[PDB]
């Protein structure tokens, strides 16, 4: 009855549980280093001239 | 999809020989067409243009007003009712399946064509290659010039390719100078520098047998090359 | 004496009404198209008919300003000339405006199936600018026959001219009049279809109605009866003006989002 | 521009123009929305108007045609694709006038009814109460009150004044009175005129949303 | 025993919300206070695409960063071409009622999806010339809300049968289902290197699925309303959902929780669509308050208001090269913004 999703949610909580979680800390450091690293080429951020802009 | 025709056959000059094109395959009334001739023992020249409907129709200086081409799009058909045939005239007419969007392939689809015989500032562009022995298994990069460059605003360069096998219509195999036409193998590719326009094949087959016209798109009354033949 | 006076009056209590109404129309529209608010095609044409009329109260404002600060200039008849002119082409302008809108109301409102019904259906708004547009052979009729009758005159004439402009209108009023009826019978066709099943315009009726007489009477008054021409001038003027005079009120009357501007603004009275 | 981009522009223009000319025929193809819970007559009605996913139903009448949608599959929560229905010009209702006793049927069929008109979405769409299997409610008003149904009836066991009361309750279900509209048609399951009651509601639409675009209502 | 079954449930959610806190040291609104604030971000309406006689419900770009399929209620799945505003296509579906369209990365194929219960998948470069189903999936007990092209033959489909699913095109089955929201899934977001995708469903939490081995890998419900829209950072190892809440939360992948929300009293009408930058910067959202708040996705604040459109921008994106965003609407247009 219950037993077969039962089982399998508790199957699925265990395997999501079991993964590794790394610190806040780290995370936001990364997303920090991967937007900084990136926003020089960002055109939403730093609008280029239109001369660059096929959207005149 | 198919594009039979009609017409054809010994017309006198100065006379009115209409020509029918029935498609049986495909959208006729949503998809564009054309006409573009070719002689006997000549190369191909556009002829006229139809809209998907006859929105707007356009002519050669050779056939301005002379002819009056049009279609019936519940019919199916594209009709051209031409009048006052001369000596120049007389050419195999594809009714071409032309379609107009972005990255569209236009001219992909040559009808089996129908011979109509009569008794007795465009961008000019080079095929300077004029007869070149291709070798099977090597690489072939050919050239076009265009008298003014085919870039653009919108940064298309319009410049077309097209393969005419012994016997057979015209395919698209380059359009828009870069891109690839749906059903040709990925051994060509398109390239060009805004003047001088490279068509890269590599490891050329039997397949390829033909002619190589280089068509833009710029202007309307189109030019097309005197086409490169490639032959082992 | 007292007919002048109060005819003079008359055309000024409709100078002011006119201008309000006018202006009215106008402002609730524009506000609304420089605020963001979403405007339909209904209150465009009401804004160019505001416009339209409110050049035509203007300009018969200037006429009676004509007649009253100089009259001597009243008798040059060359400033006669030129405001015969320009009054002609606003006037045909507000009134084929409003034959206009009666065409948009007729076509949208109706149910008729006929192929031409269906086909001005689609263009609708279209059709609208099209007889905007094609009523110019008609306006430029009127000019020429109204130039030939004024040097003619120059050469009892003035009879000949309130005569001449008094059908040159009655003929797009009676096109309205003629579509505005089919949209009593369709309404009336599709109420006693839902009538065989399970089961604002007064006052556009009533208007024609009083414009219609009021026009009538003039019309036969100065065709046949005397004491008349030297009044002519005036009387013709505030009858020439009453129609956008009050078509504005009942038009404003009529359409729903002026309605509801107008008791807004209403309310900010208080 | 290029060659290309003029016939582009061309092509792109002519299948707007395609797409007014499908725009006008659908201007005499009017969109139906039909409604029903778990066999409340919507087949029979259906049926007498004929003469999972979805089920798409085109025809005529007197040259107006007719586009009639059924959604009674795809069950769902129905909060994230009912807004699909906002270009629909009509919607149809049905159920049964004897449905007011099993299980309580009408209860989640006044529900779905309520989530309907009452939607933020179909606040200016108009309502057709298609009711079917009226015979079988005829029958058995007699036999069993109506009461248990709603315990705020005080009226005989009628089919009239039942009937009447509970179309009452289920117009009361709509707040938007201004925008749209109920018709009604008491089908006795065999009728045929529900094509041309539906030909008569639909005109009476779209008169008054022509009226509504004109500003005049 | 379902009572211990329960129990053990009860218990392992009680462990990852003590692993999640216990890993949860600082925040990123931390780490990003000392740095300068992106501050106000001005896009104008560079141009209106028209045409489209209904409103559009979903709105995706090409690889190319140039072409557009917007799919209206009009029963027409319209391509444009951005720079040079022109309809490309006008496809006219078997059932009018499309709510997803998907535009596969090769640029050969659209998908539509809806109260058909079917994707219906376009070669669009036809041999004839127009535009022809070339598969109808039929294997979904609800509808379609979005689907997107991982290869030519595989799509991922998200549906309202609570499930989502891996397609083989040519085949015509589902070759992986999905299972585990208990809500039917409204959006799904790809990973650049297409190895797992996430699921917003309607239980008010996205999942992490591995599109290979074929389950889920972490779950995040911190939504109080249902996710209709979800884009993966530019890295990857997080995203931002939308909810009709008018909240975003951003989750982190390797912290498996929530990072910040991104709302203010003044946005009431829920998130329709999420969309990042290419760098991640900027996080922009469409509301049924007509408008598009784009949120500074390292500070919680409003960097701007843009608002061209009448109607509820129904579908957000932004192109692949990040020059430009698109705004699809109710109102039958799509603009775009610089
Ligand atoms: C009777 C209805 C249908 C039509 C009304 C228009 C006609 C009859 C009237 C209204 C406005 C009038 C004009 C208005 C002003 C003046 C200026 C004055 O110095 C001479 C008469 C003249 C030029 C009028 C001539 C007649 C006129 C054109
Ligand atoms: C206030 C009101 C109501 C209605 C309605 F009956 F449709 F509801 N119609 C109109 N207008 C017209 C309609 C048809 C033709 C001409 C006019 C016209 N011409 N000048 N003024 N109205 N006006």
């Amino acid at each position: 009855a219950s037993i077969a999703q039962a089982r399998k949610l508790v199957e699925q909580l265990k395997m999501e549980a079991n993964i590794d979680r790394i610190k806040v800390s780290k995370a936001a450091a990364d997303l920090m280093a991967y937007c900084e690293a990136h926003a020089k080429e960002d055109p939403l951020l730093t609008p280029v001239p239109a001369s660059e802009n096929p959207f005149r | 999809v198919q594009l039979v025709e009609s017409g054809g056959g010994l017309v006198q000059p100065g006379g009115s020989r209409k020509l029918s094109c029935s498609a049986s395959g495909f959208a006729f009334s949503s998809f564009g067409m054309h006409w573009v001739r070719q002689a006997p023992e000549k190369g191909l020249e556009w002829v006229a243009y139809i809209s998907s409907g006859s929105g707007t129709i356009y002519y050669a200086d050779t056939v301005k007003g002379r002819f009056t081409i049009s279609r019936d799009d519940p019919k199916n058909t594209l009709f051209l009712q031409m009048t006052s045939l001369r000596s120049e005239d007389t050419a195999m007419y594809y009714c071409v399946r032309s379609i107009y969007y972005y990255g569209s392939s236009p001219f992909d689809f040559w009808g089996q064509g129908t011979t109509l015989t009569v008794s007795s500032s465009d961008i000019v562009m080079t095929q300077a290659t004029s007869s070149v022995p291709v070798t099977p298994g090597e690489s072939v990069s050919i050239s076009c010039r265009s008298s003014k460059s085919l870039l653009h605003s919108n940064g298309n360069t319009y410049l077309y390719w097209f393969l005419q096998r012994p016997g057979q219509s015209p395919q698209l195999l380059i359009y828009r100078m870069s891109n690839l036409a749906s059903g040709v193998p990925d051994r060509f590719s398109g390239s060009g520098s805004g003047t001088a326009f490279t068509l890269t094949i590599s490891r050329l087959e039997a397949e390829d047998v033909g002619v190589y016209y280089c068509m833009q798109h710029l202007e309307y009354p189109l030019t097309f090359g005197a086409g490169t033949k490639l032959e082992l | 004496g007292v007919i002048k006076s109060i005819f003079t009056f008359v055309l000024i209590v409709e100078f002011i009404i006119g201008n309000l109404g006018n202006s009215f129309i106008a402002l609730v529209n524009c506000i609304d198209w420089v605020k963001g608010r979403k405007i339909s095609s209904v209150d465009r044409i009401l804004t160019a008919l505001a416009i339209s009329r409110i050049s035509l109260v203007w300009l018969i404002f200037g006429s009676w300003c004509v007649s009253v600060f100089f009259p001597a200039l009243f008798a040059t008849e060359k400033m006669f000339r030129m405001l015969t002119n320009i009054w002609t082409v606003i006037n045909h302008f507000s009134v084929w405006l409003a034959t206009g809108l009666g065409t948009f109301y007729f076509l949208k409102i109706a149910n008729f199936s006929n192929s031409i019904f269906l086909y001005l259906k689609w263009r609708v708004k279209k059709v609208v600018l099209v007889l905007l547009l094609v009523t110019s052979v008609f306006l430029f009729l009127n000019i020429a026959l109204i130039n030939i009758h004024i040097n003619a005159s120059i050469n009892r004439f003035s009879s000949l001219i309130v005569l001449t402009s008094t059908v040159f209108i009655f003929i797009p009023f009676t096109l309205s009049l003629a579509m505005f009826l089919l949209l009593i019978f369709s309404m009336w066709k599709h109420r006693k279809k839902m009538q065989h099943t399970v089961k604002g315009v007064k006052s556009v009726i009533t208007f024609f109605l009083l414009y219609a007489i009021f026009s009538l009477s003039f019309f036969i008054s100065v065709w046949t009866s005397e004491r008349l021409e030297e009044n002519l001038i005036i009387l013709s003027q505030v009858m020439g003006m009453a129609y956008p005079s009050c078509h504005s009120c009942v038009l404003i009357l009529g359409n729903k989002k002026l309605r509801q501007a107008s008791l807004s603004v209403l309310l900010w009275l208080r | 521009l290029s060659a290309e981009d003029k016939a582009a522009v061309e092509r792109s223009k002519m299948i707007d123009r395609n797409l007014q000319e499908d725009a006008e025929r659908d201007a005499r193809t009017v969109k139906l929305l039909l409604l029903g819970a778990g066999e409340s007559g919507k087949s029979t009605i259906v049926k007498q108007m004929k003469i999972t996913g979805i089920i798409e139903t085109q025809f005529s009448f007197k040259d107006l045609h007719f586009r009639m949608f059924d959604v009674g599959g795809q069950r769902s929560e129905r909060k994230k694709w009912i807004h699909c229905f906002e270009g629909v010009t009509c919607i149809i209702f049905c159920a049964a006038l004897s449905a007011y006793d099993m299980v309580n049927r009408m209860h989640e069929s006044l529900h779905l009814f309520n989530s309907i008109c009452n939607h933020k979405y179909f606040s200016t769409t108009s309502i057709i109460l298609f009711l079917n299997k009226k015979d079988i409610f005829q029958e058995k008003v007699t036999k069993v009150h109506l009461s248990i149904c709603f315990p705020e009836y005080t009226g005989p066991n009628t089919f009239e004044d039942a009937g009447n009361y509970i179309k009452n309750q289920f117009l009361d279900l709509n707040l938007k009175k201004e925008d749209k509209e109920i018709y009604s048609h008491m089908t006795c399951a065999t009728d045929t005129q529900n094509v041309k009651f539906v030909f008569d509601a639909v005109t009476d639409i779209i008169i008054k949303e022509n009226l509504k675009d004109c500003g005049l209502f | 025993e379902l009572d211990q079954l329960r129990q053990e449930a009860e218990q392992l959610k009680n462990q990852i919300r003590d692993a999640r806190k216990a890993c949860a040291d600082a925040t990123l609104s931390q780490i990003t206070n000392n740095i300068d604030p992106v501050g106000r971000i001005q896009m104008r309406t560079r141009r209106t695409l028209r045409g489209h006689l209904a409103k559009i419900y979903a709105m995706h770009w090409g690889t190319d960063s140039r072409l557009l399929v917007s799919a209206s209620q009009d029963g027409k799945l319209i391509i444009w071409d951005s720079y040079t505003t022109n309809k490309v296509h006008a496809i006219p579906l078997r059932s009018s009622w499309v709510m997803t369209c998907a535009y596969a990365p090769s640029g050969n194929y659209v998908a539509c999806g809806g109260l058909d219960n079917i994707c219906s998948i376009y070669n669009l470069k036809t041999r004839e010339g127009n535009v022809r189903v070339s598969r109808e999936l039929a294997g979904h007990t609800g509808y379609l809300s979005c689907c997107r092209f991982l290869d030519d033959n595989q799509i991922v489909t998200s549906s309202g049968d609570t499930t989502c699913a891996l397609w083989d095109i040519e085949t015509g089955q589902q070759t992986t289902t999905f299972t585990g929201h208990t809500g039917d899934v409204m959006s799904l977001s790809l990973a650049p290197d297409t190895r797992l995708f996430v699921s917003g469903a309607c239980d008010a939490s996205a999942k992490l699925w591995d599109v290979r081995e074929g389950m889920c890998r972490q779950t995040f419900t911190g939504h109080e309303s249902d996710i209709n829209a979800i884009c993966f950072f530019p890295n990857g190892n997080a995203f931002a959902t939308g909810s009709d809440d008018a909240t975003c939360r951003l989750f982190d992948l390797r912290a498996d929780q929530e990072l910040m929300t991104y709302s203010h009293d003044n946005i009431i009408c829920g998130i329709t669509s999420v969309s990042f930058s290419k760098s991640g910067r900027l996080l922009l959202a469409g509301y049924d308050d007509f408008n598009c708040n784009v949120w500074d996705a390292l500070k919680a604040d409003r960097a701007g208001v843009l608002a061209g459109h009448d109607n509820r921008v129904s579908c957000l994106g932004v192109t692949d090269d990040g020059m430009a965003v698109a705004t699809g609407s109710w109102d039958s247009f799509l603009k775009i913004w610089n």
